[PDB]
């Protein structure tokens, strides 16, 4: 359960971090 | 009955929509 | 001279970007079922109430009206007019006057996108449009001799929807924005069939737009739909509950975790008019906490006054004013009056707290919880004796919860036992009251069976995370 | 003074001696690795909230 | 003299919380209200005791004399500020903010103490006006001087002078730092006690230790608290000291009880009748005798209570509504039997415990998990 | 906190209450 | 008395404050679950004859049969014995003509001296691996989640 725990805040980390690097780099761009 | 013929390919168009959406994902990841 | 221009800078950009990618979503990329507009749409549930409420009589927003209700948009020379005429549409505010569109002009500019040879393939840009009119009336709080004008457009509104279910409806999904728009207008709407009877006929298309989905489209706007029936089915609240439990209605799952509060409110106050309190008081629990966001919004005030209410029902005590707020400390003063009598056992005291703010509990919608409050003041007394003694006999209770009779005193321990209060067991050879311990909590299959469904949403987190993803 | 890992009796007279429980470890650094969880988690909650 | 100031707060409290109560601590009073204070709250106490007379006459008539005193260096400055050092020198107010900080009244005196931070960057000197502010602070009951000003007081000025100057950062205590919270933060900034000599603040350094003894009953129960009040010297001194205090220890170190319950009246006699008694002292009699009952109530699995009786005091039934109330209430874990006057206790095992407090805390992680996730992504 | 942070009890009868009770008929002829 | 208490409860809002001045031999029905919800029990049963206005004699007797079912039916479960004086008070009356009508109701039959015969009680049987088939299943799914490609 700790494992699984663990596991879904680094999932969570990776989509905020992927959806913040693309929407500021599409701001940029547009 | 011809408005059926219509409902019946909005479902489906849907479905195409919504399965063409999440291949690219598995493209992007193919690709990197 | 310095209030007008920069709302009139802000307050045209803000929507004009808004149309403008919600247009270029919405059919660049079909997968617009949740697009980053509909975000947008969240930012006018706060942005308006605050933004502007009246026209702003300085020549500022006035003039917003008549630009935005002239599109014509046929093509990309049209589409690129529209921008040259933005410009004149624009300084008309600054520079001569601003139109008086003085809370009339909203129903002939229906037709004012169908003016001027427009061609309506956007049909959100027309639900936008719609929605607008609220802006300057009903976002402006009067409802003084001027409700027929937000009838008007309404079922104008409402033949939008119908343009949506027959002109043209070839996978748009314009819906799944468009009853968020049939929630914000029909709150105020509803406030308007606050102030006059019962509201029959929003029933009834209540009900054929409630079945008008699903089978159609199911994203979001069921749930409001369900929500908005139920208020008033709560409303007038006479037998109606039971339709609402056989109301195969638990559909809704996403609800942006904000709706979904609400309709757990609702749900659990339909459960808890109906003696079960122990099912209540774990939905009341999870409501509260499901959409904490803001302090006081007024969801929170009566959610939290209708909690330890049915707690106290159930015969636990927790203290009302432990979050003491801008409008938590001073809005349950006699609510933390009431609390304090349970403690103890005076029922003289309660007596008088009750008939001393009486009309604050009928304001508060709390009408009945004395036709089952005296029964507690017995039983949670009892349990306390229950928790304290392990094994207390049958003449001691009769004086250590002052209830006369030692018959009496031996008759609430023969119900609390059955509806389930404390594991104690009575016999009739010594008359003492004796409970038992558990100790094969963690010895027993019980976590095991708590860790799997822990386990299973936790792991299922990650599959929905990782399933929205990079969009290069 | 924990010098004995007994419990007494008191009224019937009986020195119950037995030992001390072993282990439970495990669970200590998993409570402590859930609150600092926690802190990850609002800091997480704090990067999300800030750039939307 | 701003740093014997604090007499105002000292024996303006000393009187004016137990002058409900205080009969010749009002003749005490007279001869320290118009004779040492700082301005017209002299009067104020008209409002609750008597018209008063004679305080209207001399007061006035020297402090218009101190103001007719106040050109002072002022002028002097005005006439040596001719050279060109700093368009000041050290001769003015900056130098003669005694008067008007000690005589001042807060109303006028918070200004003053502002003015007279508008002055030289010196650390020691700012230091020593903060801790003047503070104690101005605790002279009216203010509560937000002593909020706002200590966080400046200990980390704003804690670049330079530190571990000498920690000494007087003791003031921290029984403040707004430390309300009637008498516990771990409190009780360890009285156990850095690292002093037998005066250094003024609450006066008496054996009231400083009775406060600390005190503070230490409600800080442990025996984690290591044998070494901290029990094994040292100069603390045993002041013990040897104060023969009552050391009883009060005594009679729960040894784990004597009975007369422990005495010397908890003793303590009533001083609880409330000191000038800390705006806040009540009921926080700290209920949590010694929760703690005098679990001191009992550990290694005793089937504890008759008519030893518990004996072993406590008197007050049979007393000891029955007094668990009845304790263990209810959600403290002292047992299950005492009515009849057969058997206490018996039960302890949950370490793997219960522990399994409700991982469920709880996964709870609360998976909701904020789960709302962080509404958040993004719709 | 104010002056008591939260909880507490307000039962209004427990001052040296032990000391009423030795005090209550001498300790109930020291029992 | 048709043991319908939700009805009773979501019943109860037809007069949102008339009842309480008004409703006098109303008043009888209303207060029959407060006194039900209390140890009124005995002057439920000695309130079983002083209705105000008019008799209708029916649904007091219904409500005397459900109040002595339920509390037939309610303690078989918790308590282990009777005797003959530790339930005719305690159910039944001051010993009444259904003496033989509680005699033949259900067990524990009661009459010579004592109430004996028909004792209730349980054994509690349990093997709990029983679902280790089931937690194989759980823990392979378990795999499944960690290894099917997102």
């Amino acid at each position: 359960y700790l494992a699984s725990l663990i596991r879904s805040v680094v999932a969570l980390h990776n989509l905020i971090n992927n959806k913040i690097a693309n929407r500021d780099a599409e701001k940029k761009e547009g | 009955l011809r408005q059926y013929y219509l409902s019946k390919i909005e479902e489906l168009q849907l479905i195409v929509n919504d399965k063409s959406q999440n291949l690219r994902r598995l493209q992007a990841q193919r690709n990197e | 001279p310095p209030p007008p221009p920069a709302p009139q800078d802000v307050e045209m950009k803000e929507e004009a970007a808004t149309g403008g990618g919600s247009t270029g979503e919405a059919d660049g990329k079909t997968a617009a079922a949740a697009a980053e507009h509909s975000q947008r749409e969240l930012d006018t549930v706060t942005l308006e109430d605050i933004k502007e409420h009246v026209k702003q009589l300085e020549k500022a927003v006035s003039g917003k009206e008549p630009r935005f209700v002239l599109r014509a948009l046929r093509m990309l020379p049209s589409t690129s007019r529209r921008l040259n005429h933005y410009v004149l549409y624009k300084a008309v505010q600054g520079f001569f006057t601003s139109n008086n569109a003085t809370r009339d002009f909203l129903l002939p500019f229906l037709e004012e996108p169908m003016d001027t040879e427009a061609d309506l393939q956007f049909r959100p840009r027309t639900g936008k449009a719609a929605s607008t009119p609220l802006l300057p009336e009903v976002e402006a709080y009067l409802q003084l001799l001027v409700v027929i004008f937000m009838m008007n457009s309404k079922r104008y509104k409402e033949a939008q929807k119908i343009s949506d279910d027959l002109m043209q409806k070839i996978s748009t999904q314009n819906r799944r924005a468009l009853d968020l728009v049939a929630a914000k207008c029909y709150y105020y709407h509803a406030r308007v069939y606050e102030f006059l009877d019962k509201l029959d006929v929003v029933r009834s298309f209540l009900h054929a737009r409630l079945r008008t989905a699903t089978l159609r489209h199911d994203a979001d706007g069921q749930a409001t739909l369900l929500n908005l029936l139920l208020r008033n089915y709560l409303h007038y609240s006479l037998y109606d509950q039971a339709e609402k439990l056989v109301s195969k209605s638990v559909f809704p799952e996403q609800a942006n975790n904000n709706e979904w509060a609400r309709y757990l409110y609702y749900t659990g106050r339909i459960k808890a008019i109906q003696l079960e309190y122990s099912e209540a008081r774990r939905t009341m629990t999870n409501a509260l906490r499901k959409a904490p966001q803001h302090t006081a919004v007024g969801f929170k005030q009566t959610v939290h006054k209708l909690l330890i209410v049915v707690e106290l029902l159930l015969g636990e005590i927790p203290d009302r004013l432990q979050f003491r707020q801008p409008s938590l400390k001073r809005s349950l003063m006699p609510y933390f009056l009431l609390t304090q009598a349970v403690r103890t056992g005076n029922l003289a005291k309660f007596n008088q707290v009750l008939d001393q703010f009486g009309e604050k509990f009928q304001a508060d919608g709390t009408y009945t919880l004395i036709i089952r409050l005296r029964h507690n003041v017995i039983k949670t007394g009892v349990r306390m004796i229950s928790l304290s003694y392990s094994r207390i006999s049958l003449a001691d209770i009769a004086q250590k919860l002052q209830l006369d009779s030692p018959e009496d005193a031996e008759f609430i321990v023969a119900k609390a036992i059955r509806d389930g209060v404390i594991e104690a067991s009575i016999n009739h050879e010594k008359g003492y009251v004796q409970s038992k311990e558990m100790i094969d909590i963690y010895s027993t299959r019980e976590p095991q069976l708590a860790f799997h469904q822990r386990i299973s949403f936790c792991l299922d987190i990650h599959n929905m995370s990782v399933k929205a993803m990079r969009f290069p | 003074d924990k010098k004995f890992h007994g419990i007494l009796d008191q009224g019937e007279g009986v020195l119950i001696i037995f030992d001390e429980p072993p282990v439970d470890k495990t669970y200590e650094a998993a409570l402590e690795t859930i609150q600092n969880m926690s802190k990850v988690v609002d800091s997480l909650y704090n990067k999300a909230k800030k750039l939307t | 003299p701003k740093n014997p100031d604090l007499r105002i707060a000292q024996l303006r409290f000393l009187l004016s919380l137990p002058e409900h109560r205080g009969d010749a601590a009002v003749r005490d009073e007279l001869m320290a209200a118009v004779r040492d204070n700082n301005m017209a709250p002299y009067y104020e106490a008209l409002c609750k005791s008597l018209d008063w007379q004679i305080d209207v006459d001399l007061l006035n008539k020297m402090k218009k004399a101190n103001e007719d005193e106040l050109k002072r260096l002022d002028e002097e400055l005005e006439d040596a500020e001719k050279n060109l050092g700093e368009s000041e020198i050290r001769d003015a107010m900056m130098a003669k903010a005694e008067y008007l900080c000690r005589i001042g009244d807060k109303e006028g005196a918070l200004t003053a103490f502002r003015k007279t931070y508008d002055k030289t960057v010196a650390l020691g000197h700012r230091l020593d006006i903060v801790f003047y502010l503070l104690r101005i602070g605790l002279f009216y009951m203010d509560n937000d001087l002593i909020t706002r000003n200590t966080e400046k007081a200990k980390s704003l000025i804690e670049e330079g002078g530190d571990w000498d100057r920690r000494n007087r950062l003791k003031v921290y205590q029984g403040l707004y730092c430390v309300a009637i919270r008498d516990f771990k933060q409190a009780a360890e900034l009285f156990l850095d006690t690292v002093s037998t000599f005066t250094s003024y603040e609450l006066m008496d350094y054996k009231t400083f230790v009775t406060y600390t003894v005190y503070v230490s009953m409600i800080a442990l129960e025996r984690p290591d608290l044998r070494e901290k009040v029990i094994k040292g010297a100069e603390i045993l001194e002041v013990l040897h000291s104060l023969p009552a205090v050391r009883q009060y220890l005594f009679s729960l170190y040894e784990c004597r009880y009975s007369v422990f319950f005495q010397s908890l009246a003793v303590v009533e006699q001083e609880m409330k009748k000191d000038w800390l008694f705006a806040p009540h002292y009921r926080y700290y009699v209920r949590e010694m005798r929760i703690h005098a009952y679990s001191q009992l109530l550990e290694s005793y699995r089937s504890l008759t209570l008519g030893y518990m009786a004996e072993a406590f005091g008197v007050g049979v039934e007393f000891i029955d509504q007094e668990l009845s109330r304790f263990i209810a209430a959600g403290r002292l874990h047992c299950k005492i039997d009515k009849v057969n006057e058997i206490v018996e206790t039960n302890r949950p095992d370490s793997k219960n415990w522990q399994y409700q407090e991982t469920i709880k805390k996964g709870d609360l992680l998976l909701n904020r998990v789960q709302k962080l996730s509404r958040v993004i992504n719709m | 906190e104010d002056n008591w942070d939260d909880d507490n009890v307000e039962d209004d009868f427990s001052n040296q209450l032990r000391a009423e009770l030795e005090k209550h008929g001498y300790k109930m002829e020291t029992s | 008395s048709q043991n319908r208490v939700a009805e009773f409860h979501t019943e109860l809002e037809r007069l949102p404050a008339k009842d309480i001045q008004t409703n006098v031999y109303i008043k009888h029905p209303v207060s029959l679950e407060q006194y039900l919800m209390e140890g009124s029990y005995n002057k439920v049963f000695l309130a079983k004859g002083n209705i105000p206005a008019e008799s209708y004699t029916f649904f007091i007797d219904i409500l005397l049969d459900t109040i002595r079912d339920e509390i037939a039916g309610c303690i078989e479960k918790a308590y282990e014995k009777i005797l003959f004086t530790e339930a005719t008070r305690i159910l039944f009356f001051n010993t009444p003509k259904k003496m033989t009508d509680y005699a033949k109701k259900r067990g524990w039959v009661l009459g010579p001296n004592n109430y004996y015969s028909f004792a209730s009680q349980q054994q509690k049987p349990e093997d709990t691996t029983i679902p280790s088939t089931e937690l194989a299943k759980q823990v392979i799914e378990y795999a499944r989640q960690l290894e099917m490609i997102v």
